[PDB]
Formats: C-alpha cells, structure tokens, sequence
C-alpha cells in the first residue's frame, strides 16, 4: 500500500521531472 | 543539508523531521528543478514524517514562482487526503503556501471538501483554514 503509492510518487515524479526540463529548454531556447 | 542531509534528518528525532526537510525546500526556494532533485531521494522514507517535511520542502520551493505547470498541484494533491491518518498538514500547509496568490477554484475545491471530513482533526482543519 505505502510502497505502491511511493511507486506511483515516483512516477509523478519523473513525469514532472521530464515536463520541467522540457520546459527549461524551450525557454532556454528563445532567452 | 545539500551535501548529506539524510543524516542530518535522522539525527533530528521527534517531530523535528517535518521541519528539518522543509529546510530542504527553503533552501532550495523559487528552483523548482533543484528542489525536485534534492528531495525525490527524501521523499521515500519508512517514516511519514520526512515523507511530509518533504511535501512542506516542494511546496516551499513552488511558492514564490507563478509557473503555469502546477508540480507542486500534481504532487500535493496526491497526497491531500488523509491517507488514512492526520499528517496530511504538511501537504495542505505546502499547498496554501506555494499557491498562495493564484487564488485557482482548483485548488480551492481541493482544499475544502478535505477541511471537513469527520477524519480532519482540529489540527488539520487549522491548517487547510
């Protein structure tokens, strides 16, 4: 149970770990 | 903290934890990137306490900054219920604080079914009030 949710943490973490760096670069990008 | 800080938060003991992680976040204030790296390895600990000294340490770092993407929304209201048990103050007190002029209907509706719920001891109902 606390192991399946720290799971799915983990996998919202990397989601948004991804989104932000994709993030980073396309405003890195035109500043 | 930066260069070990698990250590650290376990020698702090008691209640401490909570507030010993949520340096974590204040340290890493307004860098959403960094305060991510540095509490993911935190954020899974036996011990809700640093699980919520944690969740205090992202909302800190997303308070401040009024980023369209919401990681702190995504991540904090995961956990905004209850769990069954009461340390859910540190989710909705990072909640207030990141988002606390975005004045989102969002997180609004989040926030007040939680406040009453026959489960949401006095301080909890402080909190999320």
């Amino acid at each position: 149970l606390r192991q399946t949710e720290n799971r799915a943490t983990r996998c919202k973490v990397e989601r948004l770990q991804l989104l932000l760096q994709q993030k980073r670069l396309r405003r890195k990008a035109r500043r | 903290l930066t260069d070990d800080g698990n250590k650290w938060l376990y020698k702090n003991k008691d209640h401490g934890m909570l507030s010993a992680a949520a340096s974590l976040g204040m340290i890493l204030l307004w860098d959403v990137d960094g305060g991510l790296t540095q509490i993911d390895k935190y954020l899974y600990s036996s011990e809700d306490y640093i699980k919520s000294g944690a969740l205090l340490a992202c909302g800190i770092v997303n308070s401040g900054v009024r980023n369209e993407c919401d990681p702190a929304l995504a991540l904090l209201s995961d956990y905004v219920l209850h769990n069954s048990n009461t340390m859910r103050l540190g989710s909705i007190f990072g909640l207030g604080l990141a988002y606390a002029g975005s004045n989102r209907e969002d997180v609004l509706t989040l926030l007040l079914p939680v406040m009453g719920d026959s489960k949401s001891s006095m301080e909890v109902a402080g909190v999320t009030a």
